[PDB]
């Protein structure tokens, strides 16, 4: 329940939990796919893949350490998990790979075998993971010609034309000290870790700052990846959401909980206290849907994603869903808000407190990099419970009502009507 | 070509310094069209309705 | 045009306001046209001819 963080030469952030059997240690850099270019796009993902290379991974396996990495938009992270006792040997492997082997991982035999793996990896994604593929393209069109548009896994064309020098160039511009935070989760104490860190000196590229860019911006638009050979239609639609560290950060997430997620095959899901379900179940407008409030450093996306085999009624799916969202500005009820608060706490809890320290590190790391600290789970609940119907209405009237949208879809989307028809539904006629 | 590489719309996109620029123009046009139409419809209806009122030749003051 | 955002603030003009504006327009517009028309035809009108008559 304690979020301890101190700075000496490097910023150290930890969160202890004695009941945890293992401990995870790692470095989280304040730069991700949002820092790349259209041409070196996929370099971060490539780094992650060599860090988990058979060679580097075997060295950690002998020592009894497990490797894990995650490439996001605003950040990047390299994590090593171990037993509570080997909390020192994780730091040896961390330093040995980011300073000593910052040239042994980049061999012309390791790099090629890895490049061939991320190529089959990113290709498999585009060929089969339609829901995530669609969600990735949603960011692509919504934030076109802006940092948030670049996909995390990179594109096949920028990937196959990438070389060892590109990795180095990126590493020497972002893997800096002022653009880093060392994180530790599990059971180890803050004072326990900071000592092993403040022990080993050496700055290594100190005072150096990463390159700057241009601010991210939402552009109402769409990308339609029609493919009549797929057995379904997958669509994602959203408005400009909230950036992390926004006053309405929670109002937005609550609003998404009101409509929540659905799965037509799960008996219990068909019974949720969601008004939209009365409309969509009559003719079974979809197999599933899920709302989200994605937040990043400069912006975010608020909307929903859905999958359906009812290809001749896609317009009803979109129409009923948008009519429900209209409600947030004009008629959302106290009980809908209250139901959302309870369910938001339950999901926010299950995230911030899972039985896995690697998840804790990513959540902690990502937060401290943006606001310099982490809001305690109990602090969130105070903010969540304080939200009134009046708040949700003021938010919706600014973010949802008669606002541009961004759309992306693949599969049998002939039935997804034109942009203007969808856009017109972002409001209602009144006297 | 990669689908993630969105084609160029620079020639069409407005250099967004005034966010609600196109919206204000569109809504003014839509609003003015709605105004002149309503006045037109009103005038058309009155023209037809008044054709049924007593004709000039039948208003004899006996 | 910020002149629009002062009166209607990013929202479209509502029918009630449209109908109300139409009734106003009808009267104003008619007077403006009748005025111009009668002035443009000064001297030819019966009003003008009656002024030069006394019986």
């Amino acid at each position: 329940a304690e979020v301890t963080q101190l700075s000496n030469g490097i910023v150290v952030a930890t969160e202890h939990n004695p009941s945890a059997h293992t401990a995870s240690v790692g470095v989280v850099f304040g730069s991700g796919a949002a820092n790349e270019n259209p041409y070196n796009n996929g370099v971060s993902n490539l780094w992650k893949n060599i860090f988990l290379s058979k060679e580097n991974s075997a060295v950690a396996a002998k020592e009894g350490l497990a490797l894990s990495s995650n490439i996001s938009r605003d950040f990047q992270s390299y994590i090593v998990s171990s037993l509570p006792g080997s909390t020192d040997k994780s730091l040896d492997f961390l330093n040995q790979s980011f300073i000593q082997q910052k040239a042994n991982l980049l061999s012309s035999s390791n790099f090629e075998a890895t490049k061939k793996s991320v190529l089959k990896q990113v290709q498999d994604f585009e060929d089969n993971d339609h829901p995530n593929r669609v969600l990735e393209h949603l960011h692509s069109t919504a934030f076109q010609n802006t940092p948030l548009s670049l996909p995390t896994r990179g594109t096949l064309e920028s990937l196959e034309n990438l070389v060892v020098a590109d990795l180095e160039s990126f590493a020497n511009n972002h893997f800096l000290n002022s653009n880093a935070v060392v994180v530790g989760t599990g059971n180890i104490k803050h004072e326990d870790l900071v000592n092993s860190i403040e022990s080993k000196n050496l700055s290594l590229q100190t005072g150096t700052k990463p390159v700057l860019k241009k601010k991210a911006a939402f552009l109402g638009s769409e990308v339609r990846l029609r493919d009549d050979t797929l057995p379904k239609a997958w669509i994602s639609l959203a408005v400009e959401g909230e950036p992390v560290n926004s006053p309405n950060y929670f109002v937005a997430k609550l609003a998404a909980q009101i409509f929540g997620s659905y799965n037509a095959f799960e008996p219990a899901s068909r019974l949720q206290g969601i008004k939209l379900l009365d409309n969509i179940q009559e003719y079974q407008l979809c197999d599933n849907f899920n709302h989200f409030s994605l937040s990043y450093k400069d912006s975010g996306l608020w909307g929903f994603s859905t999958a359906t085999r009812n290809v001749t009624m896609i317009d009803d799916l979109i129409h009923f869903t948008l009519k429900q969202w209209n409600r947030l500005t004009i008629s959302v009820t106290d009980t809908e808000v209250e139901r959302a608060k309870s369910l938001l706490k339950l999901q926010l809890g299950q995230l911030y407190e899972s039985g896995n320290p690697v998840n804790d590190a990513n959540l902690l790391g990502a937060e401290v990099l943006i606001k310099g600290s982490k809001l305690s789970l109990g602090e969130a609940f105070k903010k969540i419970d304080a939200i009134t119907v009046k708040d949700v209405k003021a938010w919706a009237g600014k973010r949802l009502w008669d606002q541009d949208i961004a759309i992306a879809g693949t599969g049998q989307i002939e039935g997804l009507l034109d942009y203007m028809r969808i856009r017109s539904d972002m409001s209602m006629m009144r006297w | 070509k990669s689908t993630y590489r969105t084609p160029n719309f620079d020639d069409v996109l407005k250099e967004n310094n005034d966010a609600d620029k196109g919206r204000s123009y569109a809504y003014f046009m839509v609003g003015a069209m709605g105004l002149l139409s309503s006045a037109g419809a009103k005038s058309t209806v009155e023209t037809f309705i008044s054709s049924m009122t007593a004709t000039a030749d039948v208003l004899a003051m006996a | 045009s910020s002149l629009y955002k002062t009166f209607f603030k990013r929202n479209a003009v509502f029918v009630g306001t449209i109908f109300a504006g139409a009734f106003v327009f009808q009267t104003v517009f008619d007077t403006a046209i009748t005025s111009w028309y009668e002035n443009h035809n000064k001297g030819k009108l019966w009003k003008d001819v009656k002024a030069r008559i006394a019986a």
